[PDB]
């Protein structure tokens, strides 16, 4: 089952990290991802992302099964970029497409970059409750409170967008089961037949997911959620000693790449 | 028959939040009967229903139903005939309706099972009239309806293509009294036509009225498999196992407590009335 | 009268007909009112109108006053703190990531201090008999468990008006009795008002008032012993009569005549015992 955007309960140390510190670490790692220019810098960001994923405590098989389809999509996009752009040595040059050493290098780099963006986003969303993510997002946008900007609305919209993907897969499962019960066969024929069977589902999936996303806000409003101002917290939101773990993780990483970048 | 041998199901087996939905089920439901699946909330009735039509595969054990053998390693391939023969009405009708209109949704089922457009339309109209849905609602969206209307749409879609096994996860929830009685009589008449009906219910009066056999669950364990009379013989056993008694039996107990003993043990309202008249005679 | 709906029209969305048409009724303060009617009469529409989630078609001729404040655009939040509604679908009630978080959401919105919130959420979760599921995802629950969580989330804040939109439909009889007793006890202790939209006539027979709704119109309104004797009216509109009245009618058609003043199980039992004594 897909685990991106979906909160998986756990007890390891990354679950006790502050959601604000976790969000800052995620955004900082995403920023550092674009600062990788050398092969060794990409490798360093690779070990750091893999350590971040291992800190989640989920089994590697579970994480892989949760991130598989989007990993395959990233692989497809990287292969497309490898074919479209070429340079330096040429291997095959078969028809209008071509395969090049520079193209392969940049395809690998784009795959690594997008993959670890996905991994850090998934680690953030799995270990943090969606409303905790919204609270951390609103806290981060506190300076944006200047110029009379409704930061709470933006944070709630961001949380809804983050929850959109899990709602997409939940609705996919729901309609797949509903159609299976009444005789649909998504496991018959070749790829053409399966695509034909799954193509009438696309509009219902997105419409139902949007309806669920809006129903979440309806449920919040019905129970008195004027906004994030003036509320109390069931869960304590305070800095702690464990919050120094991301900082060093955000520090050491930086140091490495400063001594590891191409420049 | 529908046979379960040592059927266990575990929700998220590898996760730390592992929960055993069903634990070593062993029973044999007879074809052509009315079976009432009873139990407390969270006892595993919906998991059992989803196991009937192979929506969930068992973690362990074997299921034999409608010429099909479902094992932990069965898979979703080649299961269209099983669901041709076995139909399931979900506990929530929202998780069942997906089509643009009520008519299209109801006749989705017949279309998949070899009904021509004329036959599918006639069956859909007949079963929409049978479930007491207004004629003008057949071209409206299934989601622009009330909860009971959605329940009626789901029931009509389930019963449209004539399955030989009808599994109903609380189909009477959300239905008004007249609609509730009409649905119960519709299911009984369907069973009288040569079909098997399995019914998850929280109303013991329905069990005493329509059920031929009773299947009682508790925490995923099958605690009793007997007729309604034998299930409702003892009230201490019923209370001990999170279960209740028909209101007719409760009223008979109240009458006996006040000093008016009744012959036998009434379980249905006409039976209780006959017993009261016999006692007063 | 805690709630006052007066000349209320609602057409959904477009729809050709109004869900409610010229609806007017009053809810007595600190009472139990059972809103009953066939499927398709605007009971959930009434519930969502009282909250403020829906607005009447015409605003300057329809009135909705909840505990003295006229419901509107500028007083919706002053009303939502008075009205807590358990929805017909429990999935539409859940906000938090666990059962305790969902129960505590409404206490967070009311600025209840966390030391009190801990006790209130624990007591509410234990009250609906879900203490073993406090850390569970509310979507990974059975229908009755989801109903219990939805009821607990509303009974924790103890609003002046509790609306229950068929909140006992998917509960086992033990759970039905337990949660009905819990709601009654909370109502009596806190001097609250309960509107129970239900299809169970046994629960409606025990209410203080019964509102009868037909095609979005108030067909009848009164006490249970003034409504349920009208067998023809109830059967004509898709309703029925509770257990005791049906038993009385079968006894009458079987030759045993009983006084019409009998409206409860105990009264019927005593009357039958007296008949047997002779
Ligand atoms: N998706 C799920 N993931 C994990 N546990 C689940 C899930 N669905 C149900 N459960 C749990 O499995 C058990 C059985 O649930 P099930 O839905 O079979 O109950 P039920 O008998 O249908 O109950 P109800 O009468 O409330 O509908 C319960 O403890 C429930 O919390
Ligand atoms: N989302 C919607 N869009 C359009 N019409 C709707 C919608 N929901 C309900 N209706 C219609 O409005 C009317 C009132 O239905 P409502 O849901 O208020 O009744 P109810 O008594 O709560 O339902 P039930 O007893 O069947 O659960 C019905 O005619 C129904 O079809
Ligand atoms: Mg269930
Ligand atoms: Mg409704």
């Amino acid at each position: 089952k897909i685990i991106i955007g979906r909160y998986l309960p756990g007890t390891t140390f990354v679950y006790r990290v502050d959601p604000r510190a976790k969000l800052l670490t995620t955004f900082y790692f995403i920023i550092m991802i674009f600062l990788a220019n050398n092969w060794v810098s990409y490798l360093v960001i690779s070990i750091f992302g893999l350590a971040y994923v291992f800190a989640t405590g989920l089994k590697a098989r579970v994480f892989w099964d949760g991130v598989k389809p989007m990993i395959w999509m990233i692989v497809f996009t990287s292969l497309l970029q490898t074919f479209f752009m070429a340079g330096g040595k040429v291997y095959w040059h078969w028809w209008i497409f071509t395969l090049s050493s520079e193209g392969l290098i940049n395809g690998l780099y784009v795959f690594i970059r997008f993959a670890m963006i996905i991994l850090v986003s998934t680690v953030m969303t799995v270990t943090t409750k969606p409303l905790e993510i919204a609270d951390a997002m609103e806290w981060m946008l506190t300076p944006l409170k200047l110029f009379k900007v409704n930061v709470g609305m933006i944070s709630l919209v961001i949380s809804i967008a983050l929850r959109f993907v899990p709602t997409l897969f939940d609705q996919t499962v729901k309609i797949m089961n509903a159609q299976r019960s009444r005789g649909a066969d998504f496991n018959d024929g070749g790829l053409v037949k399966r695509a034909k069977s799954v193509v009438p589902m696309l509009v219902p999936l997105f419409i139902d997911s949007l309806e669920v996303a809006l129903d979440l806000s309806t449920a919040m409003e019905s129970r008195g959620y004027k906004g994030s101002e003036g509320r109390t917290r069931y869960r304590i939101l305070e800095w702690s000693k464990v919050d120094l773990i991301p900082v060093a993780y955000c520090l050491l990483l930086t140091i490495l790449m400063i001594t590891t970048r191409k420049h | 028959a529908i046979k379960f041998e040592n059927v266990s199901y575990v929700y998220s087996p590898g996760s730390p939040l592992e929960a055993i939905g069903l634990d070593q089920l062993n029973f044999s439901l007879e074809e052509g009967k009315f079976i009432a699946l009873v139990g407390h909330t969270g006892s595993g009735k919906s998991t059992l229903m989803q196991h009937f039509n192979a929506l969930l595969k068992p973690t362990s054990g074997k299921i034999e139903i409608a010429g099909y053998t479902i094992t932990p390693e069965t898979g979703n391939k080649g299961l269209k005939d099983l669901r041709r023969k076995v139909s399931l009405a979900f506990q929530f009708s929202e998780a069942q309706l997906f089509e643009n209109t009520v008519l299209k949704d109801v006749e989705y089922g017949p279309r998949n099972f070899g009904f021509s457009e004329d036959e599918a339309r006639e069956a859909a109209l007949k079963w929409l009239k049978k479930v007491g849905l207004k004629d003008d609602l057949i071209e409206h969206s299934p989601f622009d309806l009330s909860g009971g209307q959605m329940r009626r749409v789901a029931l009509a879609g389930v019963l449209a293509y004539e399955p030989e096994i009808i599994c109903l996860d609380q189909p009477a929830a959300g239905l008004d009294p007249m609609g509730r009685l009409e649905m119960m009589q519709l299911f009984k008449d369907y069973q009288a036509a040569g079909h098997t009906v399995i019914l998850v219910t929280h109303n013991m009066d329905d069990v005493a009225d329509y059920a031929d056999d009773v299947l009682a669950l508790e925490h995923g364990r099958l605690i009793k498999h007997a007729s309604p009379k034998e299930v409702f013989k003892d009230s201490e056993w019923l209370q001990k196992h999170h279960l209740a008694e028909p209101r007719s039996a409760r009223f008979a107990a109240k009458l006996e407590a006040a000093g008016l003993k009744l012959p036998g043990q009434p379980l249905t309202m006409p039976e209780l009335a006959d017993a009261i008249k016999q006692s007063l005679k | 009268s805690d709630n006052i709906i007066s000349f209320d029209h609602v057409t959904f969305t477009d729809s050709p007909r109004p869900a409610l048409s010229d609806l007017s009724f009053a809810i007595e303060r600190g009472s139990w009112t059972a809103l009953i009617g066939h499927n398709g009469s605007g009971k959930s529409t009434v519930s969502k109108l009282i909250n403020g989630l829906l607005a009447p078609d015409d605003l300057d001729k329809s009135s909705i006053t909840v505990d003295g404040v006229k419901l509107g655009a500028d007083t919706v939040w002053e009303v939502r703190e008075k009205v807590g509604i358990v929805f017909q679908n429990p999935d539409n009630q859940f906000v938090g990531a666990t059962v305790s978080d969902d129960v505590a959401f409404g206490l967070e919105n009311r600025a209840v201090p966390r030391p009190e919130m801990l006790k209130i959420v624990a007591q509410a979760v234990a009250d609906v008999g879900m203490a073993d599921y406090a850390d569970s995802e509310p979507s990974n629950l059975s229908g009755g468990q989801k109903q219990r969580v939805a009821i607990a989330g509303i009974l924790a804040v103890k609003p002046q008006v509790i609306i229950l939109d068929q909140s006992t439909s998917m509960l086992d009889p033990e759970g039905k009795e337990q949660i009905l007793d819990l709601v009654r006890k909370i109502k009596e202790d806190n001097n609250l008002t309960v509107i129970s939209i239900t299809h169970d006539l046994e629960e409606a027979a025990g209410a203080d008032q019964v509102l009868v709704l037909d095609d979005g119109q108030l067909l009848d309104q009164g006490k249970p012993e003034e409504i349920f004797p009208k067998v023809e009216m109830l059967k004509r509109i898709g309703l029925d009569i509770p257990f005791v009245y049906r038993l009385k009618q079968l006894l009458k058609e079987r030759g045993i005549v009983l006084p019409d003043e009998i409206d409860d199980d105990e009264k019927l039992v005593q009357s039958l015992w007296q008949l047997n004594s002779k």
